[PDB]
């Protein structure tokens, strides 16, 4: 049951990996990377509609499906910079792709935020209210066994759960620094209440921010942050992970 | 079908509520796809195995 | 204890039963090692979860 190839990926990595190379073109996207690398961040912002001037095929394959799509274009992000650079790349366990330009139907505000969105990318508009404090979330934490003398990983990403013993019940100790941890702050946007009616009610919707996106935000902010709308786990709830935010 | 008057007295929270769901056996990876909700306000049907 | 006197009637081919046993939650992975079964006619005991 283990997965060998998949070549839908395996092409659409590509089709990113020949966007971002940007050589024979005018090198806006190369610049940006370049200037991104000096900079030591690892959130490259992308104009969507550069996507689709290149391939609208791939750039409809994106807003219909954010989550896949996404995971793609930060492997050809990843790759490239190791392209361009190694050690750089090497310096982060990854990298990430911000979404920026004109989205017709998913450009929408928390009033019209439906739930048909879900899985797709949606740039929601709006005025943030209640922000969280900054606290550091485990994704992957690595164990070791010093009975067994041997290493073991988990990571959780979407998916008590915290292991601490072997299945011979060995202690476990976690090396906390290979281990992967990211700020991780949650905010709530609302429609402005200029453009609002008085019979309807609120729409809040919750917005999950990680990494450089955390603390670019502050209650009562207007701003507009692109990301994919997704359910949570269980009649369900439903919250917007951010790939990019900008205060307008 | 029917058709009646009356007004409103209390109103909910513009909440989501799952139509299409799909769900996997935790063990066997048995995944059942694409298993439609009845509309209304109940809850879920779990299988027996 | 127990002692007595006779003749054997019958043998069965010699096999392997098993003592010092181990299991695997299938799911939660959980592992019970060096789980004793009694010797004698017994049968197992699995977990209930």
């Amino acid at each position: 049951t283990v997965v060998l190839d998949d070549v839908e990926l395996r092409e659409a990595q590509r089709d990113y990996l020949d966007f971002l190379d940007d050589e024979e073109d005018q090198g806006i996207y190369q610049s940006k990377v370049r200037e991104l690398i000096s900079d030591n961040q690892y959130r490259l912002i992308v104009n969507v509609n550069d996507l689709r001037r290149k391939n609208e095929k791939r750039a409809n394959r994106l807003l219909n499906n954010a989550f896949e799509e996404l995971v793609a274009f930060q492997r050809a992000l990843k790759d490239f910079v190791a392209s361009i650079d190694a050690t750089y790349a090497k310096q982060y366990e990854e990298f990430y792709v911000g979404l920026e330009g004109s989205f017709g139907s998913k450009h929408v505000s928390p009033r019209t935020l439906t739930s048909c969105f879900l899985s797709c990318v949606v740039c929601v508009e709006g005025i943030v209210t209640k922000c969280s404090l900054v606290r550091p979330k485990v994704v992957r934490s690595v164990h070791y066994c010093p009975a067994t003398k041997k290493t073991i990983e988990r990571r959780y990403s979407d998916l008590s759960v915290y292991p601490t013993k072997d299945e011979e019940n060995n202690p476990l100790e976690t090396e906390y620094g290979l281990s992967v941890y990211k700020d991780h702050q949650t905010i709530t946007i609302q429609e402005m209440p200029e453009k609002a009616p008085a019979g309807q009610l609120p729409r809040s919707v919750d917005v999950i921010l990680d990494d450089d996106l955390v603390d670019k935000a502050k209650p009562g902010d207007r701003v507009q942050v692109v990301g994919t709308y997704r359910c949570l786990p269980g009649t369900f709830r439903t919250v917007l992970i951010a790939c990019n935010v900008k205060q307008m | 079908l029917v058709k009646i008057p009356g007004i409103i007295i209390a109103a909910s929270a513009v909440r989501a509520k799952a139509t299409r769901i799909s769900i996997q056996c935790r063990s066997c990876r048995n995944t059942l796809t694409n298993i439609a909700m009845r509309p209304g306000l109940e809850g879920y049907a779990l299988p027996r195995k």
